[PDB]
């Protein structure tokens, strides 16, 4: 019942990324230092590379929660510029007015 | 329950409705406390900040000690994790290094 | 570029305030930053970015079948779908389609 | 004529523990509307005067956050719609309060905080030196 | 010199609300608070008074029936502090083993 | 020409309410906001979740009271409380109104986990500000 | 909308009666309540921040309104 | 029968000397049938007047103060005096407060609207104490000022310790007090390496 299949793929990515966040954080710490032996750090490089692709946080996209637009989204409201303006221009967003100066 | 019914009457005014909600736990209790109902397992401040007790199983000296000292320093500065979550991080490292002892021995690092 | 006194006093304050005590380069200082905050994937804004569209869509569909919610939109596409059957533009059977 | 003969007053029990001492309470309130902050200040000041609290009011400078958006759904980059959010402030500074007095006053004014108005209460608490610091152990 | 600190006063969470309620008396011009304060909706007879409350109770019962019939839709807990009373009720036995 | 939320002049026979008669450049000059919360204040959090709740509530109330609403909702939030103020018509029987008030207040309190109140104001007919 | 003289007369009676309640609400003397106190009371009771003052809540004598 | 007719507004039964706080005891939306004021609102059309109060959505949008009239406020505070305690008369001025209570703890509470009361900014605790109120000799004072760093302000001679490590405010308060303790005792301790100054 999500807006489209693209939103649905991002919903699964956000869920998988959450499930693997701790495991990924622990393995990365082993890699992001010069203290541990390079042999151990090389095994960690393979381990984090073998985790499912959709667990990588960089693959998450901030899409509009109402229309699924991947660009023109305001992060504070999570709305596309077209959807935000529709609500703001109707006086339905508390405290947001047209700017004139 | 029958004794509650005999004293039961409809809400008489706005204040009474607020009182009923407060007693039921629906309405917030004032003055507003931002930590109302949240206790981190009654953990003391020393539990969060001092985490070296958990590093006893690890080697007293060496690269692993230095690395784990950095891990605990970050965990001690984390206000978003409970004490239980912080111990989980350290425990995972105890297991990980136990599995990689062969590699650590090749690097002249003695673990346990 | 520090005196022995200044260096040992800076190391004492670091122990007192819970900072890194051993000499650590900027690269390895990332381990401290990694564990001092929540991972981006663990933040509420990230994994709770979308509203649960399943709950909203399914709830309001149930309330419509119960007679308590009037869905003007769903009524509009039920009348259109109803007129397309009388016109012959009905959805075909899956598998037993025009092609084969 | 139909007046309650007697009224059950809420029970307030004096404890055996010393009360907290507040040097200052800084009740900062934010709002999009200035007139609402004017009415709230009149309320909160009048409430303090009736309870014997010492209150001083000042108005911090307002903050306006502006941002721009595209006006059309497609192309036409030269044409923009600009929106703003105005945040007005009013700082209510109480002085020389006690833990009990602060609890009552804060509850009273927080419960009457009008919709669209936020609050940030900075409570300075007077404290005494810890027993350990009274003298060195070495 | 010694300073005497006043003894703390402790009251119940509802004491302040109760103190404010004692100040107000019944408004003689208004119908009971339970009813909607609107000329069209205000009850205009002893029978309407009863029926209007019964209709409101029926509405509450219908909602409760739906809430318990479909708990999945009302399981997203966003309240802090948690409110146990606003959660769905589960009336079916969850232990299927035949034992004491 | 600008289009956003502008009811366009006709032959002088289209009744418009006071809200519908004012274009977006009056939202802080002649008309107010239909929702009041703190999310959009400086340094405040959770503006996104407050917006999704407002959008849902306006749709829920439109379908729950079909043909009864005479104007837009006024959503009010004070602390934990949520207050919905609706101007409705005097066509539906009072019994049905009381049923829908008790039903919507209960169903929404369990959905958003907060005490919700619905304050209905009845009007004989839609209040016409002008004829466009 | 045409306002006949009888309608205006009923509006004046409404203002005089409403004027007494407003004095009772604010705890002032109904007999010395002036138009400048009415404006101050309405501004407090119905706080409006609308930039245009002609859009704000008003309680004036019908002779000055109509 | 004919359609249900709405009763006349109950403002017609209200006396000009009624107890208004009883009509609006708590915060409630503006009800034109309950407020006996001919208040008008709305930008008037040409040769028009502001809209009446009935069905006026602008008045419904205002957060009114009808429940907080000067009469109600004075009556409310009279019932709330029993809950208050008396400020110690000895602590007349701020200088007297500093002498008897040298330490000051600042905390903040945030009141916002919504279903969740949680705010991550409320955990922060700030402890301020003037080094002149502490029993510090010459050596101890110099060592302390070096250990704290920028936490000490020479102009005001105030040591500010901000703590936000722990989830809760009580834990950050206990940590702020603990840091002051170890700083005081550690400053007094004289190490052999201090001779290399
Ligand atoms: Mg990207
Ligand atoms: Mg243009």
């Amino acid at each position: 019942h999500y807006v489209d299949w693209r939103m649905w793929r991002d919903v699964k990515r956000r869920k998988m990324a959450y499930e693997y966040a701790d495991e990924r954080l622990r393995i990365n710490s082993l890699r992001k230092n010069t203290i541990l032996p390079k042999i151990l750090q090389d095994v960690a490089d393979e381990e984090i590379a073998a985790l499912p692709r959709d667990s990588c946080p960089v693959r998450i996209r901030n899409r509009c929660v109402m229309t699924s637009r991947p660009r023109g989204v305001k992060r504070r409201w999570r709305l596309s510029r077209i959807v935000f303006r529709h609500l703001a221009d109707h006086g339905q967003l508390s405290g947001i007015q047209r700017a004139t100066w | 329950k029958q004794l509650a019914t005999v004293n039961e009457q409809p809400l008489q005014n706005g204040f009474e409705e607020l009182i009923q909600w407060t007693k039921e736990g629906k309405l917030w209790e004032f003055p507003i406390n931002n930590e109302a109902g949240f206790d981190d397992d009654g953990s003391e401040f020393h539990e969060h900040i001092f985490l070296e007790k958990h590093l006893e199983s690890f080697p007293k000296q060496g690269p692993i000690r230095h690395f784990m000292e950095l891990v605990t320093c970050g965990l001690s500065k984390n206000p978003y994790l409970s004490v239980k979550q912080k111990v989980e991080h350290i425990e995972w490292f105890r297991n990980y290094f136990n599995e990689k002892k062969d590699i650590l021995k090749e690097s002249n690092i003695q673990f346990n | 570029s520090l005196s022995e006194y200044a260096f040992r006093m800076s190391r004492l304050s670091a122990r007192l305030f819970g900072e890194v005590t051993r000499p650590t380069n900027s690269k390895s200082m990332k381990v401290v930053k990694l564990f001092s905050e929540l991972p981006l994937a663990k933040k509420k804004e990230t994994y709770d970015w979308y509203p649960n569209h399943h709950t909203y869509a399914e709830l309001m569909q149930t309330l419509r079948f119960l007679g308590l919610y009037r869905d003007e939109h769903q009524d509009f596409m039920d009348e259109q779908k109803r007129l397309k059957k009388l016109r012959g533009k009905e959805k075909p059977k899956k598998g037993e389609g025009k092609r084969a | 004529v139909d007046v309650p003969k007697d009224l059950t007053k809420p029970v307030v029990t004096i404890s055996d523990e010393p009360d907290i001492l507040y040097k200052r309470l800084s009740v900062l309130v934010k709002g999009h509307d200035k007139a609402v902050l004017d009415s709230y200040e009149y309320f909160a000041v009048l409430a303090a005067k009736e309870l014997g609290i010492s209150i001083k009011v000042h108005e911090p400078p307002r903050k306006i956050e502006r941002f721009t958006l595209l006006q059309s759904v497609h192309i036409y980059k030269k044409h923009r719609v600009q929106y703003e959010m105005r945040t007005l402030y009013r700082c209510l500074e109480l002085e020389h309060l006690t833990g009990s007095t602060a609890d009552v006053y804060l509850e009273y004014i927080q419960r009457n905080l009008p919709e669209g108005v936020a609050m940030e209460v900075t409570k300075t608490q007077l404290e005494q030196l810890p027993e350990h610091i009274k003298e060195p152990i070495w | 010199e010694e300073v005497v600190i006043p003894k703390k006063k402790t009251w119940d969470k509802v004491a302040v609300l109760q103190a404010l309620a004692s100040t107000v008396n019944r408004d003689t011009t208004a119908v009971p608070y339970v009813f909607q304060d609107d000329p069209y909706l205000m009850p205009a007879s002893s029978l309407e008074s009863r029926s209007f409350l019964l209709a409101k109770k029926s509405g509450e019962n219908v909602a409760k029936f739906i809430i318990n019939s479909y708990p999945k839709y009302f399981q997203k807990d966003i309240a802090e502090p948690h409110i146990p009373c606003l959660m769905p009720e589960y009336f079916e036995p969850q232990i299927k083993d035949i034992s004491e | 020409k600008n289009r956003a939320a502008r009811v366009r002049v006709s032959k002088g026979d289209k009744p418009v309410t006071y809200e519908e008669a004012h274009a977006p450049h009056y939202i802080a000059h002649r008309k107010g906001w239909l929702s009041l919360h703190t999310g959009n204040l400086d340094g405040e959090d959770h503006a996104a979740e407050r917006t999704v709740e407002d959008v849902f509530l306006r749709k829920f109330m439109w379908g729950t009271f079909p043909g009864c609403l005479a104007d837009q909702l006024v959503l009010k939030r004070r602390g934990n409380q949520l207050e919905i103020c609706a101007v409705v018509l005097r066509q539906l029987s009072p019994h049905k109104y009381y049923f829908l008030v008790g039903y919507s207040e209960t169903l929404l309190s369990y959905f958003y986990k907060c005490p919700v109140r619905l304050h209905l104001q009845t009007v004989p007919s839609k209040v016409v500000y002008k004829y466009l | 909308e045409t306002y006949t003289e009888d309608f205006i007369k009923k509006q004046i009676e409404e203002f005089n009666i409403g004027k007494r309640h407003l004095a009772n609400m604010m705890g002032e003397d109904p007999e010395t309540f002036t138009q400048e106190d009415i404006d101050r009371a309405i501004a407090y009771l119905f706080p409006s921040g609308l930039f245009e003052k002609r859009a704000r809540p008003v309680m004036k004598h019908p002779e000055q309104i109509f | 029968p004919p359609r249900r007719k709405a009763l006349p507004p109950r403002t017609e039964k209200m006396a000009v000397d009624q107890d208004w706080p009883s009509v609006y005891p708590v915060a409630a939306p503006f009800k034109p049938s309950a407020v006996p004021l001919p208040v008008r609102m709305g930008y008037p059309v040409k040769k028009g007047v502001p809209m009446a109060k009935e069905g006026n959505l602008e008045l419904l949008k205002i957060p009114n103060f009808l429940h907080l009239t000067p009469v109600a406020i004075k009556k409310h505070c009279e019932a709330l005096k029993d809950f208050c305690t008396e400020w110690p008369a000895a602590l007349d001025s701020d200088e007297k407060c500093e002498k008897h209570f040298p330490i000051e703890i600042d905390s903040t509470d945030y009141v916002s609207s919504g279903p969740s009361v949680r705010n991550p900014r409320a955990r922060v605790v700030v402890l301020r104490v003037k080094l002149s109120s502490l029993n510090l000799d010459d050596h101890a004072k110099k060592k302390l000022i070096k250990l704290v760093g920028e936490r000490y302000c020479k102009t005001t001679d105030v040591l500010t310790i901000k703590t936000d490590r722990c989830p809760l405010r009580r834990q950050n308060y206990d940590y702020a007090v603990y840091l002051l303790t170890v700083l005081y005792h550690e400053s007094w301790n004289t190490e052999e390496w201090e001779k290399s100054k």
